[PDB]
């Protein structure tokens, strides 16, 4: 039934991506 | 590359791991440190053609400007000293050449004052 | 199923979010922080160095060298109350 | 060209019949017919009208081993065989006289019940195509009947076709699963590679 | 080119003219043709009692042979077959008249011809043991403890090479049958029904033995993926965490040293 370690692996991925994509300055 | 063989290179994930926390080791200031041990700081002056300030204490209650860019080897001090003791401090920097003996003689003229 | 919907893509993946510029980039900077600090410091540095007092971290104390001989009683940084206290032994101590 | 068959072609005075033998004697073309239909290609009209020796040994022994499902040369090796664990006086006699027995055995089942060393290691016309009437007799006395036996056959078929496609099921789902493995095996190489790859060069800004 | 034997040697004419009598007179020799055997005949021989032995032992070694009207003109022809390894050493002119001074080289024939006789027989009830003996080869090795296809393919046709001889024994037979005028075969035909039953049984135990297979295999094959993916589960969990990791003590030591810089770079009196 709880097989959602796939998620909480999966969370991992995207949260590595997103500090890959992430640009440091932002304005409007 | 056999995955069978994953632990072979999980132990060195470990080690290289424990590899980074060595180097990034927090490198100590160095200079926070010995101004928090002697309350003494090295700022540039007021009047920067007078280059350097030295600053004792936690608060502004003694310092003293050095130039050797012209004729005026001492600058101000936020105590006042008489001109005595500024041509002794003057030779100590000149005919002495010696730092230590400068900042222990400045410091107990302006802390005592 | 306690099965991989598609394991081959999903070890794809790990390696393909594996950023190996970003963390190289980030050691380039820590190391040019590191040469910014040395260079930045060493004039501090060695006035504070003429004055006699050497540094060991290595080792947990302070040396005083103002009195011609490497006899001078080192200081602990802990347990002490630097109230007046760090700064008075090693501004008597000092020529 | 050049070989005259024609001039043996002359079967005058063959009208009237006479034939001691059960089996029927058949002429030459037919009877080679029969025997190439048989598969012993090896059976030619005119090998068999001049018949010589190490030809109809051959021939013989390919029948023989044919129709009854035995290996001629094993059974000369069994012949020579010793118990224990100046012989060569007798072992070209011994063996050229065990392939005339097996001949001999043979023949005596489909009536012939003189075979001898001559038929083999001097072989005549006539009693060769004689001896090859009474192969083709059998022959097709086998094909005819052999509806009788289709039943065993179709069985045999069938259980030996359970076997098989039960074995192409397990080579499938063995050979499948070999693709999942490397697939995998082939991605990790890939990720293990970047790894090494990571700590090489973080090595170079470290130490 | 010559005869090795010492033929001349009366001891040796002495022993073969026993071991010829011998086998003569036990397999009944002077019984099955009038003609009485003795040393003494062996001694000096008659002509036609020579050719009596001859055709005698030569039917025992070639049953089916058709002798001519006139032994005389075939016996080089029969030793010439037969590969007699001493038929240089005999001229086809004295076969007319053996009696005479080359009886020597006949006497020592007939005695080969009885050492043949003596051991052709032991071979041909070696050949009849080794029919039996193949008659059940493939019962014996299909019935063996069965082995994986990768190393046992040629199965089938040992299989169809067991059915094969069992219709081989049936055609064998009627075919007798047919030839003495008879028509009914239910006597081979029942024979073949029993014998195609073993068959039937046998093979069935592979169906069954490779069916267990089959279905275990399935068994083995869902606990190998799942211990695989596993393993994946294993190399995706730790190669993500050894990652975010290294990421943590990269942020946290850049922070660290942009906070000692500003330290160095902060020169406000205040």
């Amino acid at each position: 039934r709880a097989a959602a370690v796939t998620s909480t692996l999966k969370a991992r991925i995207e949260k590595m991506k997103a500090k890959s994509r992430r640009e440091g300055t932002t304005r409007t | 590359a056999s995955i069978d063989a994953f632990s072979d290179l999980e132990r060195r994930m470990d080690g290289f791991q424990k590899d980074v926390a060595q180097v990034l080791a927090r490198q100590q200031n160095h200079v926070a440190l010995y101004e928090r041990l002697l309350q003494l700081r090295v700022l540039p002056g007021a009047s920067d053609v007078h280059d350097v300030r030295f600053v004792f204490g936690d608060d502004s209650r003694c310092w003293i400007e050095v130039a050797m860019h012209g004729d005026h080897v001492i600058g101000n001090s936020h105590p006042a000293l008489d001109p005595k003791s500024r041509a002794t401090l003057e030779h100590v920097l000149t005919v002495q050449g010696d730092l230590a003996a400068f900042l222990v003689v400045a410091r107990d003229m302006l802390l005592a004052s | 199923d306690n099965l991989l919907d598609n394991p081959v893509e999903f070890l794809k993946e790990v390696r393909e979010s594996f950023d190996i510029q970003q963390d190289v980039d980030a050691m380039k900077r820590i190391r040019h922080d590191l040469d910014v600090i040395k260079e930045e410091s060493e004039a501090r540095l060695k006035l504070y160095r003429s004055l006699g007092v050497i540094l060991d971290l290595e080792n947990d104390q302070v040396l005083i060298n103002r009195k011609n001989d490497g006899n001078i009683d080192i200081l602990p940084l802990d347990n002490n109350l630097s109230d007046f206290y760090k700064t008075k032994y090693i501004w008597e101590r000092l020529g | 060209a050049s070989i005259f068959k024609d001039l043996e072609a002359l079967s005058f005075q063959s009208n009237a019949s006479r034939n001691q033998d059960v089996f029927p004697i058949l002429d030459l073309q037919e009877l080679v017919i029969c025997l190439q239909s048989c598969d012993f290609a090896l059976a030619t009209q005119e090998n068999i009208s001049r018949p010589t020796s190490d030809y109809m040994v051959t021939l013989y022994k390919q029948i023989i081993e044919n129709f009854m499902g035995i290996s001629v040369e094993s059974l000369l090796n069994s012949s020579n065989q010793e118990t224990g664990d100046n012989e060569n006086i007798y072992l070209d006699t011994l063996n050229v006289l065990v392939l005339n027995k097996i001949c001999f055995k043979f023949f005596e089942n489909i009536g012939v019940q003189d075979f001898n060393m001559t038929d083999l290691y001097k072989p005549e016309a006539q009693r060769t195509q004689r001896l090859l009437s009474a192969v083709v007799n059998y022959a097709r006395f086998r094909e005819e009947r052999m509806f009788d036996c289709n039943s065993f056959i179709l069985q045999m078929e069938s259980l030996l076709g359970q076997i098989n496609k039960l074995n192409d099921e397990i080579k499938q789902l063995q050979k499948d699963f070999e693709v999942e493995v490397k697939e995998i095996e082939i991605e990790y190489s890939l990720l293990s590679g970047h790894i090494n790859k990571y700590m090489n060069e973080m090595l170079e800004y470290m130490q | 080119a010559r005869d090795p034997r010492p033929l001349r040697d009366k001891n040796f004419q002495s022993a073969i003219q026993e071991e010829i009598y011998d086998y003569l007179k036990k397999n009944k020799f002077d019984i099955e043709t009038n003609h009485p055997i003795s040393i003494k005949f062996l001694k000096q021989p008659t002509q036609k009692g020579f050719i009596i032995i001859f055709k005698w032992l030569y039917l025992r070694l070639d049953p089916g042979y058709g002798f001519t009207k006139s032994i005389e003109n075939e016996i080089y022809q029969i030793l010439k077959n037969l590969r007699y390894p001493f038929l240089e050493s005999i001229n086809k002119s004295q076969i007319s008249a053996v009696g005479g001074s080359n009886w020597h080289k006949f006497l020592g024939m007939l005695h080969w011809m009885v050492r043949t006789n003596i051991k052709l027989d032991m071979c041909l009830n070696k050949v009849d043991r080794s029919l039996i003996n193949q008659n059940t080869q493939e019962i014996t090795i299909l019935s063996q403890p069965l082995k994986t296809l990768d190393e046992q393919d040629q199965r089938q046709e040992r299989y169809e090479l067991m059915v094969e001889k069992l219709l081989i024994d049936y055609f064998t037979e009627s075919y007798k049958s047919f030839l003495k005028l008879e028509d009914n075969y239910e006597p081979s035909m029942q024979e073949l029904k029993l014998g195609f039953e073993k068959f039937v049984h046998i093979i069935n135990t592979d169906v069954t033995s490779t069916e267990l297979k089959l279905e275990e295999l399935k068994v083995d094959l869902n606990r190998k993926r799942y211990k695989l993916h596993q393993q994946v589960i294993h190399v995706i969990d730790i190669t993500s965490k050894f990652k975010i990791n290294i990421q943590s003590s990269l942020e946290n030591s850049e922070n660290e040293l942009g906070n000692v810089i500003e330290e160095l770079r902060n020169l406000e009196f205040e």
